[PDB]
DNA sequence: TCTGCTTATCG
DNA sequence: CGATAAGCAGACGTCCTCTCGAT
RNA sequence: AUCGAGAGGA
């Protein structure tokens, strides 16, 4: 009648028990708090699951409550100094022009609520309009490569760590932004 | 007693202790629209003198440090204008004796 | 004491803390330390001179302390010391050292700001050492100048001193720093200067904050044993004393030669590091571990920490000798205060008994019996330190018992033990019991002593504790005995009542069909232990001598007991046998239930405890049980499953009830689906639906339950257990036979865990009852699968709520006890504490112990003025309103006597003064109140024991009654002082009781109703006076602890509605909560007008905050450059209406819905003027009329304006205000009932409109006109502390605590809650029960140790050099002394 | 068996002072120590059987007093002494003046 | 049968209703620090062997342990071994002062590191007494 | 540092704590077989002997009731009233 | 889950 | 440069009976 | 015997 499933170790039949953890590599949107600057956060926890624990927790937050009109959106990065604006991230990737960015975030050009919600990020990234400069913000002229390293070998590793794919990370970040804004609209 | 109609600056409350005696009492107007002592939960506080206070301090074997204290910012301490350590009697009504004397010193 | 000396046994009185001067520890220490090796290369008996050997003692337990030379037991351990060269910081003081440098410029060596500065007299003159520091350091936090306003002193700058890790450096204006510099500037700092910082010239000087040489603890702080003899043994502390020393050697290596840039500080940093972590492991920075792995370190602090540390766990409580523990079982044939003690346990515990002529015979016999025969003894002690071991000794039978010898005899029958049940919530859980040695290994209990312990007999184990001296068994017998604790100070009621089988069968026994024959009655009679032996005459004789249960039961009730009680339908003939009448200890009518014997307030236990005494009542417990148990034994009682089966017609008739509920829910659903749900005020169109449908289903459930309950015959066993209140409630019947009802998670319907459905066997967006957690079936009917799952969700929430609220409750009691502890009535009957600060001047405001108080009425308060007139009026000068000569010997002898009517009108005058005075306090009209002497139970105790003739006249004159009453009040005493203050306080203390006294001892009353005589009246006077003098509290009574418990035990039973109710409310009330989850206002109407719903709606419409944002459908910006012609096709008429007799061309249009403009009556003109008033002349604003179809507001500003318009709109949606108060959020009009005096005198209840709000800004809410600003109530007591003074905050706080407690149908007597509220209130403003709320006081450092922060308090007391008078409990308990508490309040001598 | 502070509360509410000292000294750890009337700490060397008592660092050899405290309290005071805090124990509440 | 308690039929119990077997399996092994010293299973001497358990060794054989079938009660030494130090010193293993029964059996077998190691199983019948939880 | 035997304010009735301390001290004296001051009607339990001497008030002791200001007042067990 | 150091905003 | 008002890091939620591993 | 974890009972 014995069922097995245990390990005899120095006499005692020790048992491994099941452990519970939140699933990796999935898009979650949690509102931070009531009295906080951040009103919304898009988290994704990322590990390769073939390699052991390239733990990367990406937070794409949003600033300002319902009353504040400065709805600037930033995002965090592994090994980075602090949370940088999203348009600078897109210019770091293959997408320079404002509005081609929008095609990665908003999937119906007749959704003026979500479109209008996005305007202040463009002004946060008005002061950057080329790729070479987008990596340059990230921090002595090697920083760009450093940035690209963070963009390839650290940031969003649950896609890949090859330099060839940056459109995938771009569309996926746009999907994260879509989820975040779609929650912020109360939909 | 200075009744101001809206509010004062920090430089206006910087001269309250200016004149050594005769100290000035700065009161708002929205506070004095309604009498707080007319609310049911507020009893009839009663000032007393240094002689009545000394009678309290000897007929109870008490040092000043032992009285249930009140503060100069207390609304009914303002209402009666309590100075440093001016003691009050408080006639409280309760379910047990129906009358109880409380004594309060002014911190 | 294990020897004698030419030294006296002194006691510890005051304890002075401080710091170790290095100059001192160098001398106090017996020996140095030279090197770190704990053991020896030779590894011999000595360990080496280098560490913990030389004249410090050793481990072979024989004669090993070099210094003491008195062995291993009498060696305290004579401290050693290191003499390290480089001084470093003491981690406990790090913040303080930072602050001390802030007040002295480095080159000065003296304070920053002198007495010349007048911005110090408000602060330096505090003279309260460590309170001053908090302000005077902030004064000195940022001054960089150190030199007429310029006197002698240096002028150099000093850095804005910052710290990182374990050191501190900072920029002067850019700089570095060192440790020796800090020590240097403190030896140079003057004597008078640090004394204002909170220091002492000899006990703690800041030069000793820095440690030049640390002391080493003796070996008794370093144990070492091992399983293997041939190996090492070491305590954890030694490892790192040796680590510190190893660091002390690195520095000598770097001393012998040069030290490069790293060797400069890398060695000193780590040396101070190891000293730092010697004292502490957790600094929220570097975490570190010992060589042996497992994050292990000394962290001496953590020795003393909360959970299981030294102070909170080894001094507040100890593993103790003479202790026991086992499972429990209830034995009816045990008496109440008896305890069943197993034979093996009584064969193990010993009481040392001294030899004296009366016990020497039995003591000799006990020695003869020895340890394994039960009435024996384990040891015998001679007149020396020589023990005799009876279990194996040669002379075990050859004993010569000299006098004064000690025999450690076995615990004997009928001795005092202390019985405990964990958790010890209140002091009825630690009670002295009388031993009875029984077999079978289980502690035996009386049945009716379950309740004060809260123990079932399902395994709940209990403890037993045994005294060791005569004084302590006396203290148990006379203070802690169970019969004493029968009636309890908390709830002013008894805690022990007849329970569960006795009680279940008592109702069966006292029915009107319950008849008993002779053969049974005889056994019942002999069963009662203390009875005369006289057979009662059978109530019925006629064909067969039979007996009633009331008859043979009244044999258990002692004569002289009288009891009245009335219920619904209780005439003087009770046809449903309702209520209860008892006279002379005999039952006259009624059915006996929980109301009469179930530990009730006005119950036979509370009656017999006071009248007869405690012993008679404790014996009464057993005397009732032994009869009723028996009658149940031979009559029997069961409970089947047919007890839940109701009629086929009934069971069907509840299902149609659920069916009509389903019709109702479906109809309201189809209504809401058509947008026709006109959601009422302040509630969502969804919240309306949820609340309404939940109401529907709960009403259907209650209807089905009470439709089943009506169908339970008088045979149904569940009904008969509910009937006595044995163990049963209504809802039990409802869920088990009708319908369990509706489950709920987080105070709401079942959740939408799946997207738009509740379970994947349902469609989407199903808001139906079955889909939302309603169970149409009952436990008997059988729950379906989905229903079982939803029930499981609800039950799991119930389980976690229990497991969490119990933990919170225990924390509540911990804080409460540690706060109120040592609030003890002093000898002047004045509630006080250690310091002596008065909390209450009169305990409970009357000086009366809560045990003797009883709920009695005052007939004066209620009733018409005409009914009051019929009483108490004595118009001798009238033919009709005089005492008829039928009632008095001199009835017509004093008719019209003037000199008597003087006193009689004086009596009526003070009666009327009394009525108005009492009506002025108790404005509800409630007369039933706790009063210290039960007068009616005296009157029946005089109408009985004096055999009054109810037709003859009395023998007292009016003079007698009136002056005797007036002289009785002169001798009812609480305080005995000799001067006016204390006499006024005594008058005030007995005021209310005198009101009751005259209410019941009036001339008309005494002579018409009571029909008293002179002899019995004088008896009644003496009796009332004596009972009163008995009811007064005793000095030494610790009511602080008792009050904390009297709040804590009820809080345990508070398991669970628009407000924060119950335990969360209590947690925020006690923590005084700056922000609360349910703030509210209770708003009362005009005194003249309180029933006009028009003005109620008006006030509601003038208080509810309204933002323009709350009505704006759309805010849109247009380009419209030429105003006379707009671009919008439905706007040109509005612009044409500006004809009646320059801009920016950037329009701002706003569109508002018409619904919210009508939900709160609103016009376009009002909103338009509010916008115009906000922007006074910086915005042109027009609008469309109310009569239109689309409400629109248009605005224009009066280069670079593409962006500077939107921010105006943003401030125009947030910082606007319409008609409303700032913080208010909603309001509801509700009609309250209100008892009020009708003109003719009677108290009739009137209805009045009251407004309940969300949020509070009372400071200007009360000023709002049209309301009663003499009544308006804010549940937030914290705002009421700020608005209406403090004496109103005390009252609001007590009201909140009350409503918390009494929301569970509970009752705690006013004393304890009022004491808690006071103790928080007396310290200036509101004081919370937290680590920083009350423990922030200056009570005593050792007293503060017992609560959360321990080494923080100890360090601050050592720095500030506090002084502990050791006049509180925890102080003495730390040093194990008889605290001046209870028995210790007073000294005894010749 | 543990005598928890939850039980000390109940043994305070009843008023059993001597029972509490019993169950916190005699029925548990208890200890006799020698205290210097000048120092105030457990410094005095107690070599009994000859009435030899002295306090190093304070020269006291006549003004010494014995006391009764829990050994846990002696341990606490010792750990404080090793932590540089001096909980001076004085025999009378009256200061000299 | 008050407060969630019950009564059990003693006639039924005496027939064996709700009767239990309870085996406590004690264990030990020697050579705690091998290649320097070595402990030895034996019934020790009372002379120059120091920490002699105050209980009786007289139920122990010369190999230092009991045989199956012996009744044991209280502080009976069940397994005896000594630890030498510079004679032998006691390392015996008594019973639990709370229980009593009969030696069910004994198992003698060396460990992975070759060393004498013993498992002694003691057995007791437990009858439903008056307070046992059900 | 004193008080008079007149001008006393505390309750003349014996508190239960005074009663318990008195009975315990007396029962201790009797357990150590010190001289007893009444006759025993067959009472060997020393606490009950203390209670007998209490009902007779032949226990020569005094209660020094302490006042929070350091004052006190004495009450001989011969003087106090016992209604508990 | 509340507090007591900082830090920069404001007059 | 004397107030004010945001930060951003800080802490604790009775007994008791086994067994195990590894210092 | 010390430490630390886990498992249950109240
Ligand atoms: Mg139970
Ligand atoms: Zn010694
Ligand atoms: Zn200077
Ligand atoms: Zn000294």
């Amino acid at each position: 009648f014995d069922m097995g499933g245990y390990f005899i170790i120095n006499g005692s039949e020790k048992v491994l028990i099941a452990q519970e953890r939140s699933a990796g590599n999935i898009v979650q949107v949690f509102k931070k708090a009531a009295p906080s600057p951040i009103s919304h956060v898009a988290e994704i926890r990322s590990a390769l699951e073939k390699g052991s624990r390239f733990i990367s927790t990406l937070q794409v937050k949003l600033y300002g409550r319902e009353g504040s009109s400065a709805r600037t959106i930033k995002a965090t990065l592994p090994y980075i100094k602090q949370d940088i604006p999203i348009v600078i991230i897109f210019r770091a990737l293959g997408i320079i022009p404002d509005g081609e960015i929008l095609e990665h975030i908003c999937y119906d050009v007749n959704d003026w609520q979500m479109l209008e919600m996005l305007k202040p990020c463009v002004e946060d990234g008005f002061v950057i309009q080329d790729r070479e400069t987008a990596l340059d913000f990230i921090g002595k002229e090697k920083r760009i490569q450093y940035a690209k390293d963070i963009l390839q070998k650290e940031f969003l590793p649950h896609i890949t760590q090859l330099e060839g794919f940056e459109s995938r990370k771009a569309f996926f970040l746009g999907y994260m932004i879509n989820r975040l804004l779609l929650c912020a609209l109360d939909r | 007693i200075f009744v101001y109609q809206n509010n004062i600056t920090p430089s206006a409350m910087k001269l309250v202790p200016s004149i050594p005696p005769a100290t000035i009492e700065t009161f708002n107007e929205a506070a004095l629209v309604v009498n707080i002592t007319h609310h049911e939960l507020v009893p009839k506080h009663i000032r007393l003198s240094s002689d009545e206070k000394r009678e309290l301090l000897k007929r109870y074997r008490l040092k000043e440090s032992q009285l249930p204290r009140i503060q100069r910012a207390d609304p009914v301490a303002l209402y009666l204008g309590l100075k440093r350590g001016e003691v009050v009697k408080i006639i409280r009504k309760s379910e047990t004796s129906g009358r109880y004397a409380s004594y309060r010193i002014c911190m | 004491g294990q020897q004698y000396s030419s030294a006296p046994l002194r006691t510890v009185k005051e304890v002075q803390f401080g710091l170790f001067s290095p100059e001192e520890v160098r001398a106090i220490s017996v020996a140095k330390i030279r090197f770190p090796e704990t053991m020896d290369e030779t590894q011999t008996r000595a360990k080496i001179g280098g560490l913990n050997d030389p004249r410090l003692g050793s481990i072979d337990r024989n004669l090993k302390c070099q210094t003491c030379q008195e062995g291993m037991n009498e060696c305290p351990g004579h401290f050693g010391h290191i003499d390290l060269a480089k001084p470093v910081f003491h981690v406990g003081f790090i913040a303080k050292i930072k602050k001390v440098c802030e007040c002295v410029c480095m080159h000065c060596g003296k304070l920053l700001l002198d007495e010349h500065n007048e911005l110090m007299r408000q602060a330096l003159a505090i003279k309260d050492s460590k309170k001053r520091f908090a302000a005077i350091w902030t004064l000195c936090k940022t001054k960089m100048v150190c030199e007429l306003v310029s006197r002698g002193g240096c002028g150099n700058t000093q850095p804005t001193i910052r710290k990182d890790g374990l050191k501190l450096v900072g920029s002067w204006k850019l700089r570095v720093l060192s440790t020796e510099e800090i020590l240097n500037i403190f030896k140079h700092i003057s004597v008078k200067d640090f004394t204002s910082l909170g220091f002492n010239e000899v006990f703690s000087r800041p030069e000793w904050m820095i440690l030049t040489c640390l002391p080493v603890p003796p070996p008794p702080v370093r144990p070492s044993i091992s399983f293997n003899e041939s190996q090492r043994g070491e305590d954890d502390l030694t490892f790192k004393l040796a680590d510190i020393l190893k660091a002390n050697i690195s520095l000598e290596t770097l001393e012998h030669n040069g030290a490069p840039h790293h060797a400069i500080e890398e060695a000193e940093s780590l040396l101070q590091f190891h000293v730092a972590t010697y004292m502490d492991n957790d600094i929220a920075g570097q975490p570190q571990a010992l060589q042996k792995s497992g994050r292990p370190v000394k962290s001496i602090r953590a020795r003393l920490k909360g959970k299981e540390g030294r102070i909170r766990g080894n001094l507040m409580g100890k593993r103790v000798d003479f202790s026991a523990r086992t499972v429990i079982s209830g034995d009816p044939n045990l008496e109440l205060d008896q305890v069943g003690v197993p034979k093996s346990i009584a064969k193990t515990l010993t009481y040392p008994e001294v030899v004296t002529p009366y016990n020497i015979d039995r003591l000799t016999q006990l020695v003869r019996n020895g340890p394994n025969e039960h009435p024996g003894a384990k040891y015998v002690i001679r007149d020396s330190g020589d023990r005799i071991d009876l279990r194996y000794s040669k002379r075990a039978g050859d004993i010569q018992l000299q006098y004064g010898w000690k025999v450690e005899r076995h615990i004997m029958d009928n001795d005092p033990v202390l019985f405990n049940r964990q958790p010890s919530l209140h002091k009825m859980s630690m009670m002295a019991h009388r031993v009875k040695v029984i077999p079978y290994s289980t502690f035996r209990l009386n049945l009716s002593v379950t309740s004060p312990y809260n123990a079932d007999f399902d395994g709940d184990e209990m403890n037993l504790h045994v005294p060791q001296s005569e004084e302590t068994r006396a203290e148990l017998s006379q203070l802690c005995a169970v019969p004493l604790q029968i009636v309890s100070p908390q709830s002013n009621k008894p805690c022990m009542g007849i329970v569960q089988d006795t009680l279940c069968g008592i109702r069966k026994l006292t029915l009107r069909d319950t008849f008993i024959e002779l053969d049974q009655v005889l056994n019942m009679l002999y069963w009662v232990p203390d009875w005369d032996g006289v057979i009662p005459t059978p109530a019925i004789i006629k064909p067969k001598p039979l007996w009633s249960g009331k008859q043979i039961l009244s044999v258990a009730i002692p004569n002289g007991i009288h009891l009245q009680r009335f219920d619904e339908g209780t005439t003087l003939l009770s046809p449903k046998d309702n209520g209860m009448l008892i006279i002379d200890g005999q039952i006259i009518f009624g059915v006996v239930e929980k109301k009469t014997v179930g530990s009730s307030n006005g119950g036979l236990i509370h009656v017999v405890t006071r009248e007869k005494g405690p012993q008679v009542c404790a014996k009464l417990f057993g005397n009732i049980q032994k009869v009723v148990n028996f009658w149940l034994l031979h009559n029997g009682f069961s409970t089947g499953i047919g007890d839940t089966i109701a009629d086929g017609p009934t069971m069907r008739e509840i299902t149609e009830t659920i069916a009509e509920a389903k019709k109702k829910v479906l109809d309201v659903t189809k209504e809401a689906q058509a947008n026709l749900l006109t959601a009422k005020h302040g509630m969502t169109l969804r919240e309306s639906f949820e609340d309404n449908v939940v109401r529907f289903l709960n009403e259907a459930r209650d209807k089905a339950g009470r439709l089943a309950e009506v169908n339970l015959k008088d045979l149904n066993n569940v009904k008969q257990m509910v009937m006595a209140g044995s163990k049963g409630s209504f809802i039990n019947i409802a869920q088990m036979s009708a319908c369990v009802g509706q489950q709920s998670v987080e105070g709401k319907r079942i959740a939408f865990g799946f997207v738009d459905r509740t379970l994947p066997h349902f469609s989407k967006d199903d808001y139906s009852p079955e889909s939302k957690g309603f169970v149409e079936n009952s436990y008997l009917r059988g729950l379906t699968p989905q229903e079982f799952f939803f029930h499981a969700m609800g039950g799991r929430e119930g389980l976690i709520d229990t497991a969490v609220k119990t933990a919170e409750t225990g924390y509540i009691q911990r804080r409460l006890v540690k706060a109120l502890e040592d609030i003890m009535v002093h000898y002047d009957n004045t509630t006080r504490n250690s310091l002596g600060n008065v909390i209450q001047f009169i305990y409970g405001e009357d000086g009366m112990d809560a045990a003797h108080i009883e709920k009695q009425s005052l007939d004066t308060i209620g009733g018409s003025d005409a009914a009051f007139e019929k009483r108490y009026r004595v118009d001798l000068l009238n033919t009709d309103h005089t005492l008829d000569p039928s009632l008095l010997e001199s009835g017509s002898e004093i008719l019209g006597d003037l000199k008597l009517q003087v006193l009689l009108d004086e009596e009526y005058k003070q009666l009327v003064k009394d009525r108005k005075f009492l009506r002025e306090v108790f404005v509800d009209g409630e007369a039933n109140w706790p009063l210290p002497v039960n007068i009616r139970r005296i009157i029946q105790n005089a109408q009985q024991t004096f055999h009054i003739d109810h037709t003859k006249p009395s023998d007292l004159t009016i003079k007698d009654i009136v002056l005797g009453v007036k002289d009785l009040q002169e001798n009812l005493l609480v305080l005995r002082g000799k001067n006016e203050i204390i006499q006024n306080a005594q008058r005030d203390a007995v005021t209310l009781f005198c009101c009751l006294l005259r209410s019941r001892l009036a001339t008309r009353r005494v002579l018409q109703e009571y029909r008293l005589t002179k002899q019995a009246f004088d008896w009644v006077l003496s009796n009332i006076e004596a009972q009163f003098l008995r009811s007064v509290v005793h000095p030494g009574e610790m009511v602080g602890v008792l009050a904390a418990q009297s709040i804590g035990e009820p809080a345990t039973q508070m398991t669970l509605k628009k407000v924060t109710s119950g335990v969360p409310r209590l947690k925020e009330i006690l923590n005084v909560a700056k922000n609360m989850k349910t703030p509210s206002l209770t708003v009362y109407l005009e005194p003249g007008h309180a029933a006009d719903q028009e003005q109620a709606k008006l006030i509601r419409s003038a208080i509810e905050h309204t933002t323009l944002k709350s009505v704006t459908i759309a805010s849109e910006i247009y380009y419209d450059p030429d105003p006379r012609s707009t671009v919008i096709p439905e706007d040109e008429e509005i612009i044409q209406l500006h004809f009646s007799l320059q801009q920016s061309p950037w329009l701002l249009r706003l569109e508002l819905d018409r619904a919210a403009m009508n939900d709160k009556d609103l016009t376009m003109g009002q909103v338009g003027e509010r916008i115009k008033q906000t922007f006074k002349n910086d915005l042109f604003v027009i609008w469309s009329e109310d009569n239109d179809e689309k409400l629109i507001i248009r605005c224009r500003v009066v280069a670079e304006e593409d962006h500077m318009l939107k921010k105006i709109e943003n401030t125009m949606l947030e910082n606007i205000t319409l008609r409303g108060v700032e913080n208010i959020e909603r309001v509801v009009m509700m009609k309250y009932d209100r008892k009020v005096p009708s003109p003719t005198g009677e108290y009739v209840k009137e209805p009045e409109w009251v407004l309940e709000t969300d949020g509070v800004n009372l400071s200007e809410v009360m000023t709002v006109p049209g309301i009663d600003p003499t009544r308006i109530y804010t549940n937030s007591f914290i705002d009421i502390m700020e608005v209406l003074g403090i004496e109103a905050g005390r009252a609001a706080l007590y009201k909140e605590v009350y409503n918390v407690i009494a929301s569970d149908g509970s009752y705690v007597n006013y004393r304890h809650m009022a004491l808690l509220v006071d103790v928080m209130t007396t310290q200036g403003g509101l004081t919370s029960v937290t680590r920083h709320g009350f423990n922030r006081s200056n009570t005593g450092a050792l007293m503060r140790c017992s609560f959360e922060e321990t080494v923080e308090i100890l360090f601050e007391a050592g720095a500030s050099a506090e002084l502990d008078d050791c006049r509180g409990v925890s102080e003495n308990v730390i040093l194990g002394q008889m605290a001046p508490i209870g028995t210790g309040a007073f000294d005894v001598m010749i | 068996l543990r005598f928890g502070e939850m039980e000390r509360d109940c043994m305070i509410a009843h008023g059993a002072a001597s029972f509490l000292k019993e169950r916190l000294m005699e029925a548990s750890d208890a200890f006799r120590v020698h205290i210097c009337g000048i120092c105030g700490l457990m410094t005095v060397i107690a070599k009994l059987n000859h009435n030899q008592f002295e306090c190093k660092g304070c020269d006291n050899k006549i003004d010494i007093y014995q006391i009764h405290i829990p050994y846990a309290a002696k341990l606490l005071f010792q750990e404080l002494m090793a932590m540089n805090i001096t909980p001076r124990l004085y025999t009378d509440r009256s200061r000299d003046f | 049968n008050q407060e969630d308690s019950m009564i059990m039929n003693q006639s039924s119990i005496d027939r064996g209703l709700f009767r239990s077997l309870f085996f406590r399996s004690y264990m030990d092994q020697e050579k705690k620090y091998g290649m320097s010293i070595t402990e030895t299973f034996e019934k020790p001497q009372r002379t120059n062997t120091l920490r002699m358990k105050h209980g009786t060794y007289d139920k122990l054989d010369d190999d230092g342990l009991i045989a199956p079938g012996v009744r044991v009660s209280g502080e009976d030494v069940i397994i005896g071994k000594t630890t030498p130090i510079s004679s032998k010193r006691d390392a015996s293993t008594p019973l639990r002062s709370t229980e009593n029964g009969i030696v069910d059996q004994v198992l003698v077998t060396t460990n992975q590191d070759g060393l004498k190691f013993v498992k002694v199983r003691v057995r007791t019948t437990k009858i439903p007494q008056i307070g046992d939880k059900f | 540092k004193a008080i008079p035997k007149d001008q006393r304010a505390t309750t003349p009735y014996m508190t239960k704590y005074e009663r318990a301390r008195i009975l315990g001290t007396r029962a201790l004296q009797i357990s150590m077989n010190a001289p007893v001051f009444v006759d025993l009607e067959g009472e060997t339990d020393p606490l009950r002997i203390a209670m007998k001497e209490l009902a007779e008030k032949k226990i020569p002791l005094v209660i020094r009731r302490y006042l929070p200001d350091g004052s006190f007042e004495d009450w001989s067990v011969e003087e106090l009233i016992v209604d508990l």
